[PDB]
RNA sequence: CCUCUGGCAUGUUGGAACAAUGUAGGUAAGGGAAGUCGGCAAGCCGGAUCCGUAACUUCGGGAUAAGGAUUGGCUCUAAGG
RNA sequence: UACCUGGUUGAUCCUGCCAGUAGCAUAUGCUUGUCUCAAAGAUUAAGCCAUGCAUGUCUAAGUACGCACGGCCGGUACAGUGAAACUGCGAAUGGCUCAUUAAAUCAGUUAUGGUUCCUUUGGUCGCUCGUACUUGGAUAACUGUGGUAAUUCUAGAGCUAAUACAUGCCGACGGGCGCUGACCCCCUUCGCGGGGGGGAUGCGUGCAUUUAUCAGUGGUGACUCUAGAUAACCUCGGGCCGAUCGCACGCCCGGCGGCGACGACCCAUUCGAACGUCUGCCCUAUCAACUUUCGAUGGUAGUCGCCGUGCCUACCAUGGUGACCACGGGUGACGGGGAAUCAGGGUUCGAUUCCGGAGAGGGAGCCUGAGAAACGGCUACCACAUCCAAGGAAGGCAGCAGGCG
RNA sequence: AAGCGUUUACUUUGAAAAAAUUAGAGUGUUCAAAGCAGGCCGCCUGGAUACCGCAGCUAGGAAUAAUGGAAUAGGACCGCG
RNA sequence: CCGCCCGUCGCUACUACCGAUUGGAUGGUUUAGUGAGGCCCUCGGAUCGGCCCCGCCGGGGUGCCCUGGCGGAGCGCUGAG
């Protein structure tokens, strides 16, 4: 059973663990489950204790220091390319993204670059033009409809005012009967 | 949990409903908010239909409308003094709908002295040497001075309100439901309801 | 049930779709849309049972999803779309236009329409709403919220909507003398002139309506859809023209016509 | 007369304390041709649940009954009296449903036996769903 | 049970020890009448408030039946002239 | 097809049953050649279950640096199929059973003017006056060290994306609209004064939320409706005003562009859900009074709730139901559409394929979600029960087959 | 034509009543139970109709059965102060 | 009428009833004690960041400002938890 942070005791406990907690992975959205974990403070009675070397000693160790393992994937966000290879906002990112070589048994040697997201392409700029063109279309439609309804309501209220003026003049001449 | 269901209780005939289903989720009750007076803390409950309710838990301010003058300002809640339901909800200071709180009358004092340019409160003999209240009360134009001189005929207030301004804090009624909305809004008591709640308070005082 | 139901049974489907009894346990639960469930006729039923352009559910799916069926001037792709009253089917490729008008009995009738008639439809308004800046709103029988209408259009009138724009072209007002198609009840599909309007506060107001052949009959006002000034409609009428000849006259007409056919 | 109880008793849509130099009271007609009584306009009472001067809306059904008990606070019990038909014995049986109805205090003099008319509304309490809309006096008893 | 006015000098002696048997108070793990003629002696319970109270019966009782719960100090609120 | 017949007597005429008579379901016997339909672990044990399966899902249109396959045209990123995993959605439908349940469910009926509602269709979506040629840091999948006897267990390290998670402005935008108003200018007047405009500067300036006030565009039988005006608030467990994706590829001289996909506050719409109104339920009096300061029936004020409401709390009132059968009990009782038998009435049945309800061994509590008090989700406890290295782990056939009883 | 006409029970009509079942129309499933099909040398057509007690809603009738009104005149009507 | 016929007693079988045993076993409702678990509130703060404060400086502006790297540390503030 794994060790997890902040339990702060010596023995083994049982916790309800959820999304965002460690030593647990949910299956359904919203699932919580009593799993049994081990506290922070340590003793002999465990198999594996994990260590992270945080300051290199003055002498080498062969298993850990001599060989080096590079990062496997190059960066993919455009500003992360910028802040890796130290770019401004004018130099082209796409020639500066890392590409990998490809060599195996019986196949052609290749190279492979990630499809970098968040670069500014003319399709993104076209969509940003399209939404504000659509906005001005919507205000033009709104002012057009409002003006033609204003003309129509002026005409209908002119009709109703002339109708009641007909009533008042007709019953004045009926009073003159 | 806490249930809100008629099926757990007797008929009109005093009978006994035996239930035909267990507790449902639309038959749900959650515990009381009991909004005290303190620096603002509001938790958010998500409710039926995915909406949000705002439990205040401790709460200091709220905008009160003094509506005979129609001035509505954000004000600091001083105290709970009267509650028509439960006197221990006065004894602990719990903000609920239609309870009587007290609020500091400084924004309404500022508005009255800036609109009518007459003092209220103001035990006579002192003048604020920071001089800003009298630069608010004096030195206007001869076009605007007739506007103030015609608005100062409608500038006499109720004496109950005025002694509340002189003491510095007003009686007011909470209108909103602070366990539901998250706010402690309401209105300043003036009038026959003010005299009603004042005689209630001093009869309780004995 | 712990939520909304998604399946609909074959026997529990509405009768005016005229589903049969022994194909399958189910009937297509129509998707939510502008028309009610018990007052619609879905697109799978319209293409499969009525027109016989499709044989199976896969065939009506591939017809509706190679983008050929154009309901109300718009492309509607799901096969369980509720095609309701006064909707206009535009079969583009095969070149037809249908208007889902009711029959002399309770059916929806396959009713072929010229394109110059099929570019409008007629809609009964259900509500007058006023939006946020004094903006009037019609709410028709098929969920159209139409902002800025004519102020002479009131709550039980009908409007002639142009389809590619959605705007009002003209309107008929609910008065005595105008026509009526009847959308609901035991008198479903009948056509007559409105004889009488009887006001019941709180209850459902009831309208007496008289057809061409001197038969007068009542109907609640929610089931009444005016379709023109006087006797003159603003759409076409189906075969029989909403008369409901009796069962004796139907017997006499079928044996007369088919002994004349031989 | 007024302000019996703990809180202040006022009508919620009226603003009564506007600056001067008798209160107006809120009242409405409930529809269906029910004449609002003169004591509702001329009164001084408050009521949440009066159909004429309060926050209820008479909808649905409009029934009748005879006043049979008035022992409660601002609600009475009416006794709807009807017959019921058995398909076997072609006869009837006299049944009844007592039901509690909120009687507004604008109907100021009513004695038991009077045939009142009630209207369905918002459920005012646990077993109360109607209001007395009009009161017709019992036969005789004009003195 | 403790105290004030009043009264007295511990009831026909004092001192020093703190052994057995006593006489008179107590306490006891674990078990709970296995002791003995017999629960002898001891022990349990115990006041008040709120509930709850069976058989039987002369209808009066049984009855505080049995069985439960609450109880302090302090800061208050409400009702009773 | 509105049917009777044998039997008490030595014989008769009657009341009266017993027994014959015809169905109709369940079992059971003996018998069985064709063919079309078709019920089938309901009754007893809503008793217990070995095993396998019963809810998963990819479009041009959210993420694609797994050579996992692959095309060449490169070097100006990503051709294109594409497992995996994050994200989104569904898993609340369906199916099974009928244990509970007797004004309860349910049926007809109306109401929500007393509420919520993913979705789909239609509105809305520069109305706000105050790095945008695109902002940030983590994480799975992948590599690499593992642990346990064992689980759909998961840990420490490296990397890396978003329509995940966050942050956040530019454009409209040049002023209008309401306040405050320094001041400016004119007519009358001995004159204070009155009347009249213009107005720099500063404050507020959209939809939604919350409060209060004023007036009375469009509605209903009826609003405290809708819409207007005003004074303010706007929740840091924050409400909107788009930092998203795919096809074609044109036009002004960098800027304009069309067709869509997704998502969003609100308003309708659809499917509904949810409480309510009137009326209707079988046997039982060897059940005649029941309910109440432990809510019973009302009032006033709150709390909670999605809403109305004794739903709950506080303080008052002493009510409420009952021979017109309450209350208590029983049911070999889920309700209805319906089935059998029938002259007319009736009598009996309805677990059973459609609708409504209830439940997942018994009770209870919840997370996620628009919708669940979900059990082919979780946590306890009781009964049961599986694996084991004895420390632990895992379960729910009244789903389909099948097994025991 | 809009608003009003003591009220119920009864009667008649209209509305609204979910399909399935039941009754029943059409139709040579080879007949029948069934099924909503099918027919003519592309066209022709079907996929009806009735019943659905009780309660509720609407409009006619006014016999029967109830109920009322004017009797300490607190009565209609008609105009006047 | 040598007909029929009724009861006790004696034998046999069967079904019930009363019956000391404060009898026995199963259900169901429930007063009262103990009470797991979830949810809410009041705390808590394992851990993880962010901003300031200095020292050493590289890239840039008219000795102050911003950056990018190295550290150190008050934990001065601050956020999640
Ligand atoms: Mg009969
Ligand atoms: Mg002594
Ligand atoms: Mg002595
Ligand atoms: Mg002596
Ligand atoms: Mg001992
Ligand atoms: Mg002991
Ligand atoms: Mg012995
Ligand atoms: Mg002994
Ligand atoms: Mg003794
Ligand atoms: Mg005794
Ligand atoms: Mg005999
Ligand atoms: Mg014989
Ligand atoms: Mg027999
Ligand atoms: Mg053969
Ligand atoms: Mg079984
Ligand atoms: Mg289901
Ligand atoms: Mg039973
Ligand atoms: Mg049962
Ligand atoms: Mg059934
Ligand atoms: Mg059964
Ligand atoms: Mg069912
Ligand atoms: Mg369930
Ligand atoms: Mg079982
Ligand atoms: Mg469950
Ligand atoms: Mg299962
Ligand atoms: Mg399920
Ligand atoms: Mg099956
Ligand atoms: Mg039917």
């Amino acid at each position: 059973f794994p060790m997890k942070q902040g339990v702060l005791t010596h023995g083994r406990v049982r916790l309800l663990l959820s999304k965002g907690h460690s030593c647990y992975r949910p299956r359904r959205t919203g699932e919580r489950k009593r799993k049994s974990v081990r506290g922070c403070i340590v003793d002999a009675n465990l198999s594996v204790l994990n260590l992270v070397i945080v300051k290199k000693g003055e002498k080498d160790i062969p298993g850990l220091t001599d060989t080096t393992v590079p990062r496997r994937l190059g960066p993919k966000r455009a500003s992360r390319i910028r802040k890796l290879f130290n770019l401004s906002k004018e130099d082209d990112v796409r020639q500066y993204v890392v590409r990998k070589p490809l060599n195996k048994e019986g196949k052609k040697p290749r190279t492979k670059a990630p499809k970098i997201q968040r670069l500014v392409t003319p399709r993104v700029l076209q969509h940003k033009r399209r939404r504000i063109a659509l906005k001005k279309q919507r205000t033009k439609k709104n002012k057009e409809e409002a003006a033609e309804y204003a003309k129509l309501l002026a005409k209908r209220m002119k009709e109703a005012k002339e109708k009641r003026q007909e009533q008042i003049a007709k019953r004045r001449r009926l009073s003159s009967l | 949990g806490i249930s809100r269901d008629n099926w757990h209780k007797r008929r009109k005939t005093g009978g006994k409903r035996k239930p035909y289903h267990k507790k449902r989720k639309y038959e749900l009750g959650r515990p009381a908010a009991n909004t005290k007076i303190g620096p603002r803390r509001i938790h958010t409950v998500r409710v039926r239909g995915g909406n949000k309710k705002y439990r205040a838990l401790r709460l200091d301010v709220g905008n009160f409308s003094w509506g005979s003058e129609c001035c509505t300002r954000k004000t600091r809640i001083i105290d709970v003094v009267y509650n028509a339901s439960n006197n221990e909800l006065v004894r602990t200071k719990t903000l609920v709908k239609n309870c009587i709180v007290l609020i500091d009358s400084t924004p309404y004092r500022q508005w009255y002295e800036s609109h009518y340019a007459l003092p209220l409160g103001r035990k006579k003999g002192a003048k604020l040497t920071p001089e800003e209240e009298e630069i608010l009360n004096k030195k206007r134009s001869k076009k605007i001075q007739k506007k103030y001189d015609e608005r100062k005929k409608n500038a006499k207030i109720s004496s109950l309100l005025e002694e509340q301004f002189q003491q510095g804090k007003l009686l007011a009624c909470i209108a909103s439901r602070p366990g539901q909305c998250g706010r402690a809004d309401g209105y300043v008591l003036e009038g026959k309801e003010l005299e009603f709640y004042l005689r209630k308070i001093k009869a309780r005082k004995g | 049930a712990r939520g909304p139901k998604k399946h609909l049974k074959r026997v529990a489907a509405p009768k005016h779709w005229m589903l049969d009894k022994l194909t399958g346990v189910f009937a297509p639960r129509p998707s939510t849309g502008p028309h009610k469930l018990r007052e619609c006729l879905p697109l799978i039923i319209f293409l499969r049972n009525r027109l016989k352009y499709a044989l199976t559910g896969d065939e009506v799916k591939k017809i509706c999803m190679q983008r050929f069926i154009k309901i109300d001037g718009k492309v509607r792709t799901d096969i369980t779309y509720p095609a309701g009253f006064m909707d206009v089917i535009s079969i583009d490729k095969t070149g037809e236009n249908f208007r889902l008008i009711y029959d002399t009995k309770g059916r929806f009738a396959v009713h072929r329409i010229t394109p110059e008639e099929a570019k409008y439809k007629l809609c009964k308004v259900r509500k007058i709403f006023v939006g946020t800046k004094g903006i009037p709103h019609l709410v028709t029988h098929d969920a159209r919220t139409i902002r800025y209408p004519d102020p002479l259009i009131k709550v039980n009138d009908t409007i002639q909507i142009d389809l590619e724009t959605g705007k009002i072209t003209d309107f008929i007002k609910f008065d005595t003398g105008n026509l009526c198609m009847v959308t609901g009840g035991a008198n479903l599909g009948r056509i007559g002139v409105i004889t009488n309007r009887e006001r019941h506060p709180g209850s459902f107001d009831v309208v007496h309506v008289k057809d061409a052949n001197g038969n007068s009959f009542a109907t609640r006002l929610s089931n009444i859809f005016v379709i023109g000034k006087g006797n003159k409609p603003w759409i076409s009428l189906p075969r029989g023209k909403g008369i409901r000849l009796t069962i004796a006259e139907e017997r006499d007409k079928r044996l007369a016509a088919k002994q004349s056919s031989g | 007369d007024i302000q019996t109880e703990r809180a202040y008793q006022k009508q919620p849509t009226i603003f009564q304390n506007k600056k001067r130099v008798k209160l107006p009271r809120y009242y409405k007609n409930i529809g269906l041709g029910f004449k609002t009584p003169k004591e509702a306009i001329e009164g001084t009472y408050i009521d949440k649940k009066c159909p004429f001067t309060g926050n209820v809306s008479i909808r649905g059904r409009i029934l009748s009954g005879v006043v049979t008990k008035m022992k409660m606070q601002r609600t009475i019990v009416i006794r709807r009296d009807y017959l019921h038909y058995i398909r076997k014995y072609n006869r009837f049986e006299k049944r009844h449903k007592n039901m509690s109805v909120h009687l507004s205090p604008c109907f100021r003099d009513v004695q038991i036996g009077d045939i009142v008319t009630v209207g369905e509304c918002r459920p005012l309490s646990k077993t109360v769903r109607f209001n007395v809309l009009k009161v017709t006096k019992a036969a005789g008893t004009k003195k």
